[PDB]
């Protein structure tokens, strides 16, 4: 396994190369806004399946590991990749650069929409750094499905915890600094887990709706939650 | 027979 | 206040001395027991459980500073993370069973698509005994559960400060994880690591404890096994 | 509330 093999700084680098792109929107009633957001979910998820395989330690995995791993993060994936880039934007949603939404405006949402925010005021608040953030989207990955299923996925996981300590030692935060901010961070993937639960339930009800357009993959991974 | 394993293999 | 002040050893004592008592159930292995009556034993253990569970939380540092309002919120967000994690613990010594009870120990065999959840439950379980995760760290994981799971959701200046005094506590329980870590001879590397590894786990509790209120839910509207008034009142918190 | 009953009992 070539990913343990990696330094930190290479780790750092790997990740944030292997960044997807910012996807716009295709440019409102409750039924253009959902077909929109579920539109650009679907397109973001086929970067994000792309991105997987870049992930040190993912491709070492099976095929049917990997599909396991998937199918339980990736909405958790899609979130805090929304929260990550809502940041420098208080109050609202940066769904697309074309699409920065209000908490004003369809319901289901309400609800995890302010928890979107809250977790985008927390970042702010943490001055969440760009090699943070991906390490961070990383372990979701990793993580999340790891307890349904081993050994190697729990040490790529303490790969990217020395990876985490390595840019907090490197910005220049002391020895209980470290720890703390490591505690904050991880904490708030439990919120985030708890975020895309909910999110979930509304998206089973938005196709026992049948109103919204979903595609065949966006189902597919939803089917995986039933 | 999934759409997440066509496109994971490519 | 006082939880700002006290050093990591205090911290544990504290929390060990806050311990909630393993309670009994009222099953009967004599007594033939249908999948409604089954669910019945163990939501009246829950019910019975959480009781002992809010006197507990009283006595976690910090939490009684908070408002009376803020209290109830945390509680009403934790309650099923922390009775889950209390049922993991305590079925660490027991491979492959949940002991829900001294005189309850289940196998997964033994019923109605709760199996996943009940799964889960092992596999968290398993994990802990792989850890080898010890008491005092199991008491300050379940005191971050009672006091992060509800946070990120509660306006003014003044809330302001209530949710930094709850993370400052989180700081503190986080020292107090990493000095235990420190005392049992582990490496900076390893404490960083294994403190990582626990707090990951609380993820995974978050995940069990909305499957598992997903299907309270359905046990109302089905409206077979008894649930008490406060459990449908700790469910419908959860279901606004 | 009976939640918040207990909490000060
Ligand atoms: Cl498999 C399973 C069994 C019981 C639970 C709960 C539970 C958890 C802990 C305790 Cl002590 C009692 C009941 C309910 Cl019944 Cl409240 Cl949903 C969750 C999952
Ligand atoms: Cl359901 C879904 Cl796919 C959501 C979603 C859509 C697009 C993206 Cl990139 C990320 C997430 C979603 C978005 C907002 C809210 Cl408040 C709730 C859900």
């Amino acid at each position: 396994s070539l990913a343990l093999s990696l330094t930190a700084d290479q780790m750092v680098s790997a990740l944030l190369d292997a960044e997807p792109p910012i996807l716009y929107s295709e440019y409102f009633s409750e039924a253009s806004m959902m077909g929109l957001l579920t539109n650009l979910a679907d397109r973001e998820l086929v970067h994000m399946i792309n991105w997987a395989k870049r992930v040190p330690g993912f491709v070492d995995l099976t095929l049917h590991d990997q599909v396991h791993l998937l199918e339980c993060a990736w909405l958790e994936i899609l979130m805090i990749g929304l929260v990550w880039r809502s940041m420098e934007h208080p109050g609202k949603l940066l769904f697309a650069p074309n699409l920065l939404l209000d908490r004003n405006q369809v319901e289901g949402m309400v609800e995890i929409f302010d928890m979107l925010l809250a977790t985008s005021s927390r970042f702010r608040m943490m001055n969440l750094q760009g090699e943070e953030f991906v390490c961070l989207k990383s372990i979701i990955l990793l993580n999340s499905g790891v307890y349904t299923f081993k050994d190697h996925i729990h040490r790529v996981l303490d790969k990217i915890t020395d990876t985490l300590i390595h840019l907090m030692a490197k910005a220049g935060l002391t020895l209980q600094q470290q720890h703390q901010r490591l505690a904050q961070l991880l904490l708030i993937l439990s919120h985030i887990r708890h975020m895309s639960n909910k999110g979930m339930e509304h998206l089973y009800s938005m196709k026992c709706k049948n109103v919204v357009p979903l595609s065949d993959l966006l189902l597919e991974m939803l089917d995986a939650h039933r | 027979h999934k759409i997440l394993h066509r496109l994971l293999q490519d």
